[PDB]
């Protein structure tokens, strides 16, 4: 099957997983101008009810299922690479060209795990109020994602750090760029705390 | 060992692969069998990129495993 | 010459494309006394779920199978008048008389498509810390409405506009309404971006 | 002088649409043992699915079709009673010693049926944030129920009423508690309206 | 044995209910290619019907019959290993050896009967707002779970825990785990009532 | 105008009676044809507690409609 | 004009007003009809308590809508 | 090329039109075989009013679509 | 009074007590019939710790009430 | 009371046993009825692996019950 | 560099360009097809005006891509 | 005492350690058994590194508390 769209179906059910832990599905809405009014509607609910990823599986599922306007594929991915989503961008593309090498995917891989075991001492001894700016000129952050962080730091810093920990392991190179805010920032205790060093 | 790669088409290919083979030496074998030169082959583990220098065992790929292979076309 | 149910339930059989947009249908649950309780617990739970156009097909579909009490229809259009979904009204109303013109459906879905397009503009561009009271004071936002959106907005202004979009897309003559929202305040920018001029 | 458990079979078969309405089925599921995960799973859905009242329409139905380990009835009463619902134990426990006068009975039907007239009235003008801290008080609201209310309400203050006035008509002597409620709270108008003297 | 196969068709039919309290159907659904796409819808909807557990049921059901690809049961078990939820990778494992030892799966069925049994206990007292942080620490959630976690958190933190306690008891040694949790936590009080120290 | 009358035990009471007679009369009805005493009777339609003061049409009891006794 | 008037029983009243009636009227033809005394009536329509003094017209009760009945203290 | 102008009374109505005819030819087609005269009936297709000048191949009128018909 | 005790395996076994018994009768007299030690019973009756210091009707057991029986851990 | 043992094989294995009866014994039959060594022999009930110390009764194991026999 | 317009309408039109073309050039490729002045046409790509001054290139456009096209006057 | 440890591969092996253990045992005892450099890994319990010379005594690992070891 030589169709981009067959092929881009296809290209999905090889990476079906990673795709649903780097898009966020809330801002790619908005781009999928050939999503019916009313499914856009639905998928905006499954994110307050069962979480975002059976929320992109829905994305998804309704994606493939169901013809789209020739060229919609290119359409789908320029979503996700401008709502702060870039990562899923690189493995969304049919023709393949940008997508990251093995070598980046499995490091980054346990680089995620990582900072999962790492939360209780991010969410403790770092504040999102001295990150969040910083943050945003490093290119890992865009507009749509730092309000969310502010606005879920009303309620404690906490609640904040677990907000933008949740939002930046879907940036491209996210790690190496999430460390160069740390030692920019006060925390430069931490990045000795994730690498070891 | 003995795995399996799906392509594109649907087609599964079946290789008489050992755990002390490389991800380059699988790749050569898709090529022996099917013809895709190995700078062409991306090959893919349950949603995991398989980096070229390492071994199946470095990934768990026990016997019978499966791989899917996606080709960077035009 | 028709009984009232009978027509009424034809034109919820024309019109349910149209009042599956216009109708908000969590506010008019509140009036609709025929229904079961059992019934309301079900379609504010597709609200929930399901989004909200999804829930205005089942509430529809709820209304024409299955008999209702006589002088059901004159509440069910009562309800739609007065928790500001106006538009809706018009169209349910079977003495069909404030049914819009064809050019007024037909430009204000154009407009509606317009907006559906130019949405990750608007939702980058606009606050709506500094466009709701205005939207009161135009009676194009119900106390429902506002209560909705700025809660809505609480987690980030984004999120808010997409909520806001939402509302004001089943007023009655919204479009110009908006316009004089964003000229009346100082967003001004959007309306050169939204109406080409 | 006959079987403990056929009299309880009889009981969810007489008083069956009396009880809907007063059991909240999402908390009772903590207690109840001898029902098999996959199915306090299924009716878990049911409430999330299709509302709370065909939840329990759906509980009592797989309570009276498929024998569960003797001694169940009790456990049930006792989990009806303790989960805040004390109203609908009074309907069940064999021991008819406790079920409300009929005079009782049709005095709250038609206060609850009076509430649902009344409810846009309601939602337009109570305030949740200042009467969920004084219906705890009153003991008409259990711990469960505020955490449920308080978030339902964080899309809008509507849709924090909506569920209080569905938690509320299932307790014990609400009518007046509620209004004791409304009277010592700032919402006096709304009694005048309510009690219509 | 002499065939992958029938190992693992035989394999789910002696463990079957050992598994259904194991697989997380949603998850992994993802890594199971062979499966034809409208066969997974037909169980993604079992899973918003019916529970998960009824769902794994047709999900393994759907397996037990009908012929897929060669290599599909290790796909199988590579889906369940890399979906967090390698307990049922043991039994599911047409090798032999991974299997727990029979004090093992009995001493966690006693763990599993605790929680049914002091469930109403946990979810009174547990707030999964602080608890969740710790949860994904000892890696006894995955990234998947927390995401339902967080979003049935939405309605309620009652909810939250019951989300919560259905999750973590899928995992391989949770019970100390989840002590671990409780007792660096503030909730010293359940790990008393748990373990009746 | 008629009714049934379900019991505990399962053997259904049928009532030929008219809309207009009190809870009584259909809670004497059955000292006529059961003979349970009419205190002990506590008489249930659509789970809802009959008041003997009322009488049937009041509580929308149509024809043939199924009706619910409980005792002791 | 033709209404409807639904107790909390769940009876209806077939009733004659025309749009210029007070509700007072309204209530009168509630007297005649059934036998509610003028003070025993509280009448909801779309969740309104109607005020007595005023008239139909004020809150637009449109041909063939439903008011409910509600009995008071 | 066939439509299908439901009514209120329920009999379908079958007209064989043209995408090239504008609206109002089918409404002359109402003067044909249902003797409504054009100006006051409001022909509708999901969910949208057919204007009076523009023809059906612009409202996406193909093969075996469906017609609404409200009057007054 | 007739009280079932579901032990963790399922092999419940009936009893029979005072409906106001202490504790450490009805927990005594498991193992009068059962035989786990009198220390090791750890008995769960609506998500609620037994402590042995009360009485049965504190807690509001009924008659045919079922009380689970967990082993000390 | 005699339970359904059922192989990989798919052969099933009826035993004429007894709720006193341990595990052993249980698996002790098998050794005369098919020459399984025990040391493989590990039975599964309902997903529910049996230590080998306790009796059918310990499990529930009633009459006509299914048994699980996995090898290896 | 196949590209493709949309209309409202739900019509399509079908364009050969290349990547340093000016906007201006493709609506007046519109114009030339369909006959809509450039003065009235309004595209629309990935959310945003395209502005007149600026080419695909600047707006990152690709072989069938699909544009949106809307009118004012 | 044992213990578990996670390699970022997510992987669970039971060890066998006492306290009486220091790190410099249980880092050569993981690489015995997996094959994980003793010097190129890291130790991740309670969210925290583990200092080399210091025995699990210190950092309170009770019995079947489960360890992660990462590659720095």
């Amino acid at each position: 099957g030589y169709s981009t769209d067959e092929n881009f179906r296809y290209l999905i059910s090889c990476f079906r997983a990673r795709v649903k832990m780097y898009i966020q599905v809330e801002p790619v809405l908005d781009y999928l101008t050939f999503l019916p009014a009313e499914v856009k509607e639905q998928i905006q609910r499954t994110v307050a009810t069962s979480g975002n990823m059976q929320a992109v599986e829905l994305l998804l599922s309704t994606l493939e299922k169901g013809v789209w306007h020739l060229g919609w594929t290119r359409e789908f991915v320029e979503a996700l690479r401008r709502t702060g989503s870039p990562l899923a961008a690189r493995y969304m593309n049919p023709e393949l060209t940008d997508l990251p090498s093995p070598s980046f995917e499995n490091a980054h891989d346990e680089y995620l795990q990582l900072l999962n075991l790492l939360q209780p001492t991010l969410v403790d001894k770092l504040l999102v109020r001295d990150v969040l700016d910083k943050c945003m000129e490093e290119e890992l952050l865009t507009i749509e994602d730092r309000n969310r962080i502010a606005a879920a730091e009303n309620n404690g810093n906490e609640s904040g750090v677990r907000e933008l920990l949740k939002r930046i392991v879907q940036k491209e190179n996210w790690f190496s760029a999430f460390l160069n805010v740390l030692r920019q920032t006060g925390n430069n205790e931490l990045v000795q705390e994730l690498t070891g060093s | 060992m003995q795995i399996f790669v799906k392509t594109l088409t649907g087609k599964t290919i079946t290789l008489e692969v050992e755990p002390s083979d490389t991800i380059e030496n699988v790749k050569a074998k898709i090529q022996d069998k099917e013809g895709i030169p190995p700078d062409q082959q991306r090959l893919i583990f349950a949603g995991k990129q398989l980096e070229d220098g390492r071994t199946l065992s470095d990934y768990n790929i026990q016997k019978e495993s499966t791989l899917h292979l996606v080709l960077r076309l035009r």
